RNA sequence: GCACCUCGAUGUCGGCUCGUCGCAUCCUGGGGCUGUAGUCGGUCCCAAGGGUUGGGCUGUUCGCCCAUUAAAGCGGCACGCGAGCUGGGUUCAGAACGUCGUGAGACAGUUCGGUCCCUAUCCGUCGCGGGCGUUGGAAAUUUGAGAGGAGCUGUCCUUAGUACGAGAGGACCGGGAUGGACUUACCGCUGGUGUACCAGUUGUUCUGCCAAGGGCAUUGCUGGGUAGCUAUGUAGGGAAGGGAUAAACGCUGAAAGCAUCUAAGUGUGAAGCCCACCUCAAGAUGAGAUUUCCCAUUUCUUUAAGAAAGUAAGACCCCUGAGAGAUGAUCAGGUAGAUAGGUUGGAAGUGGAAGGCUAGUGAUAGUUGGAGCGGACCAAUACUAAUCGGUCGAGGACUUAAC
RNA sequence: GGUAGCGAAAUUCCUUGUCGGGUAAGUUCCGACCCGCACGAAAGGCGUAACGAUUUGGGCACUGUCUCAACGAGAGACUCG
RNA sequence: CUCGUUAAGGAACUCGGCAAAAUGACCCCGUAACUUCGGGAGAAGGGGUGCUGACUUCGGUCAGCCGCAGUGAAUAGGCCC
RNA sequence: CACUGGGACUGAGACACGGCCCAGACUCCUACGGGAGGCAGCAGUAGGGAAUCUUCGGCAAUGGACGAAAGUCUGACCGAGC
RNA sequence: GGAAAGAGGAGUGGCGGACGGGUGAGUAACACGUGGGUAACCUACCCAUCAGAGGGGGAUAACACUUGG
């Protein structure tokens, strides 16, 4: 579960690497986000170069929580990170390259062109 | 108790090999990806356990491309196919939750025959 | 504006907690007109069922800004609520600045600091018992006069790139899937806690010493965790319908040979109204109904709905308790016995006991052995305690009618 | 008939003056500008290392302060003398 | 009222981080602007710490062992612009 | 020096210009489990620039590798084109 | 079906692939130029000289069948 003012790394090759939550879109009223989430967003710390610079105010999808997803069998899965990749208005990466290993419901919510670039796909 | 236990007994599985948390295992989940049916395979150190009966779960840590992940599973799904003990493990405890904040090196676990 | 009211005292604003009411309606529902092609809109009418967001800046309302939303309504209630909270602000004693004053001092100018008491009698609100009544005494099952809760809404897919339109663009009416906020239960799963459960470890003191343990140091500290209670966890819900209506729209129709929804007749029509769903309910003194159980001593005031006595069916006191609980009540039992303790097996949980052996100079390691221990959980078993007893509790009125 | 120095100030009414900074968003803060209602040189002017249970603004760490509450220990409260 | 613990987040709380949590001992390495040359300075930021044996020139260093954790309890600076 | 940075192996000789292994950025194929590549060789292309050539023929000659030799290989090289 | 040659295919083994060809990014130093030293050194193919060339063993690719791709 992420709120308003948590805290993600960013597991994208956009020139980001902190970001702060501003809103959690969806609802009206509505909590917290979880994978598979869309989400608006500060950059509070860039990369020296990069096509996005701190300051600025860009919508992500979380993958990869620490509090993690529930599967229809019984069977749950974690990781240690919250994480975030940061989107183009019709679910493209602004980069090239996800990092680091990446929660299946993205294919339900139909990220497809980011579950391509994903290195493992959990 | 004895109740629950004879209409749930007819769905426990067999087929379990014995381990304890602090060995090493490999899991042949079960995913499906549209129509497709496929095999996975799922490689870590056991370390939870918590039972008694249908009921009965474990749970797997993995480091994969630099972040560590979770897995857990019950004992007794059909959706698993394989449980497979490839090393043992020399262990003190039940719970080994002190795993979580540590890397490399200091997460090194000693083997052992049985 | 006035000065009736309160000077032997009626405590100011924003915020918090908890709301309730009006409708001049912010969204959602239904409509007429348009300078309404479609998609969006303008305006007027009917409608108060439910809904109406988090931050930044200021003591601040007010206001401006950021990011969302179906929408971010306006008023009353001592500009709701201090014997319910706050005291940032205004309005005590200290000190300073600009400014006025010869001065003491002063300023709806500003600045830093600065004491908010109360054991609930009555009515009221939420829960819980005792008494009597309901016309013989009892054990259960119920109807429903009344009353309360609930009432929100987004996106996608299809119809269909169809109607409409030069193009750009793009529907009504239907069908299907999946959400947000809110809410009723529950502990199988994911977690929280778990002070009579298991383990590790520091200091010092005691069981005469060694080995093995007890006491104290926040439960000494650290790692786990059963029952029970729990949300962030899991399951469900606001489904479809009927009836009478509002604005609006008629059909047939004359007064008034025509026209006209209306006078006589006859329809359609809203998230609203009465039902439909959930819960409470015969103290509903209008005290309702059904099934089952129990059936007569003694003196007379005088024979009377008379008194007093022992009983039936049944109930209670008293004891073991928990799925119940402030107490009392409720429910499970009292030897026609598994009600609680103990015992014998088991389980969750912890993680390899004590005593020996073997290998080490030693710290330690391996082995006997998934060992030992194990609050609340699960089976069996009368071993201890539910012993012996007592108390209360009917005898059924009168009038008319039909049989 | 106010010099040097300083100036929207513990002083500026209008006023949240204007511009730059810091925040996604800054009537407070810092830098500058001068149109000083009503600064000004011992009721001293302007600097200033060290120091302050002083006043103000911003960061890291940490957290039941909060989202939004749950469980547990003891004392009163509750029943009896 | 006084205490102990808490998933995920981490000042979103409030007039204001108020109150809590966090730092805390000894040994070693290192340590900026500024300055009245004394300071600033415990600036900041990092590492070691138990037990057995051998050697110990002396003060220590090497080899080995155990746990999640060695100032294993109690007592003891949060810091920066 | 050999796409950027580390390493070794085989060999008389390399830390190797059309070799291997690991990391990094970039490009490409995939049934998602995974795989492939390095023109500062000759031509050629896009881009930068004021600005710089043909995607040619042959091993007949000179040199080089292997083979006893005929020979096979040679964008070195000998010629042709602008 | 017994035939010997000619022309193909992959495999084990030798030698070559450290040459030839490209470029000037790094490098202010024994990198280069010139003059010396090694009584601190290595060298396949090529030329010369001397001496050997004995007697045994266990495998493996190819091939054939077969599994996952």
């Amino acid at each position: 579960m992420i709120q308003q003012e948590s805290r993600l790394r960013v597991a994208d090759n956009s020139g980001a690497r902190e970001i702060l939550t501003i809103k959690v879109l969806g609802g009206s009223g509505r909590k917290t986000a979880n994978i598979g989430d869309v989400i608006v967003a500060t950059v509070k710390q860039a990369t020296p170069g990069g096509v996005v610079k701190k300051g600025e105010v860009v919508k992500a999808v979380i993958v990869r929580t620490k509090s993690g997803a529930r599967r229809a069998d019984g069977s749950y899965i974690k990781f240690d990170e919250n994480a975030a990749v940061i989107i183009r208005d019709d679910k493209s990466p602004r980069g090239t390259r996800i990092f680091g290993p990446v929660a299946r419901e993205l294919r339900e919510n139909n990220f497809m062109k980011i579950v391509s670039l994903a290195p493992e796909v959990l | 108790n004895p109740l629950i236990q004879e209409l749930t007994q007819e769905q426990l599985r067999t087929d379990i090999p014995a381990f304890r948390p602090g060995d090493t295992v490999r899991v042949h989940a079960k995913v499906v990806e549209g129509t497709r049916e496929r095999i996975q395979l799922f490689e870590g150190v056991v370390i939870k356990r918590r039972g008694a009966g249908i009921s009965e779960t474990y749970t797997v840590r993995k480091v994969s491309n630099g972040v560590g992940v979770e897995r857990t599973f019950p004992l007794h799904t059909p959706r698993v196919a394989q449980i497979e003990v490839v090393r043992y493990g020399k262990v003190r405890r039940a719970k080994l939750y002190y795993l979580r904040a540590l890397h490399g090196k200091a997460a090194r676990i000693k083997e052992i025959r049985r």
